[PDB]
C-alpha cells in the first residue's frame, strides 16, 4: 500500500 | 487521502485472465477466418478502440458473435487477444506485419507504436 | 520472450470503472440493505473471495440480483466497490470498522491486513 | 514496454  | 494498493490492477487482470481460460462469464466469440476466440466485451472494449466502438453500438452491443474482416490473420489477433489479458506481447520478427495491421485495425495505439519503433530499427 | 506495457493493467482497470459509471455492460445488482450497488460479475469475481464462490456456482452464476447479509454496511461496501473498480481505498478513521468488517465478509486479504494494522497503530 |  503506498500514498498515490 | 485514499491510499492505494499497487499491484491490485494487475491481480484484476490475472483473475480476468483466469475466467478467460476457464471459459467462465464470456459473453462473445470473435470469428477470425477459420477460428474463434471466446472473450469478455467490457476487456475488449477496454482495450481496442475498435471493440469499443462496436460494443457501445445500440444494435451490435447484444451480438453474441463478431466477424472480424478477412484480412485479419487469427494468429496476429491470438497474440493481441493475449496482450489484452496479460500485457505481455509476444512480437517477433515472423508475426510483427501481422501483429501491426491487427494492433491497426483493433485500433490498439500503444502496440501500433512499439510495432513501428521495432520494424524502424531493422531498417 | 514476449515485451510489456506497463500501464495496461491500470488502463484496462481505468476503462471497466468508465463503464461501471456509464452502467454499460453491468450484469448485477448488489443489495445492501436500501441500497442498490451495479457492478460487472467478472471484476467482483477477481477482487472477492466471496463474489468468486458466488458466481461459479452453477445456479447463483445466473442471478441478476444478490442481497448480502443485513449486517454489511451500504457506505462499507461503497468503498470496497470503488477499490475493486481504483486500486484507491477511502480509508478513513470514522468508516475503518465498517471496511474492516465488509473485507472480511467478501475476504478481500489485502484490504483486511491495512485495516488491521491501521487499527493496531492508534491503540 | 519494457523486458518483464
Ligand atoms: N465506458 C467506457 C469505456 C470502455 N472502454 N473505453 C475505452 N476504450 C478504448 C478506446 C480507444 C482506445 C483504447 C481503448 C485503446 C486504444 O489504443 N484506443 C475508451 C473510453 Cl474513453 N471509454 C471506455
Ligand atoms: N477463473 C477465475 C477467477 C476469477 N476470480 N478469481 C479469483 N478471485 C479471488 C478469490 C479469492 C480472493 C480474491 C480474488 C481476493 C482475495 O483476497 N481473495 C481467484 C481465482 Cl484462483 N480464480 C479466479
Ligand atoms: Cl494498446
Ligand atoms: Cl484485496
Amino acid at each position: 500500500w503506498v500514498i498515490p | 487521502s485514499c491510499i492505494q494498493f499497487t499491484r491490485h490492477a494487475s491481480d484484476v487482470l490475472l483473475n480476468l485472465n483466469r475466467l478467460r481460460s476457464r471459459d467462465i462469464l464470456t459473453d462473445v466469440v470473435i470469428v477470425v477466418s477459420r477460428e474463434q476466440f471466446r472473450a469478455h466485451k467490457t476487456v475488449l472494449m477496454a482495450c481496442s478502440g475498435l471493440f469499443y466502438s462496436i460494443f457501445t453500438d445500440q444494435l451490435k452491443c447484444n451480438l453474441s458473435v463478431i466477424n472480424l474482416d478477412p484480412e485479419i490473420n487469427p494468429e496476429g489477433f491470438c497474440i493481441l487477444l493475449d496482450f489484452m489479458y496479460t500485457s505481455r506481447l509476444n512480437l517477433r520478427e515472423g508475426n510483427i506485419m501481422a501483429v501491426m495491421a491487427t494492433a491497426m485495425y483493433l485500433q490498439m495505439e500503444h502496440v501500433v507504436d512499439t510495432c513501428r519503433k521495432f520494424i524502424k530499427a531493422s531498417e
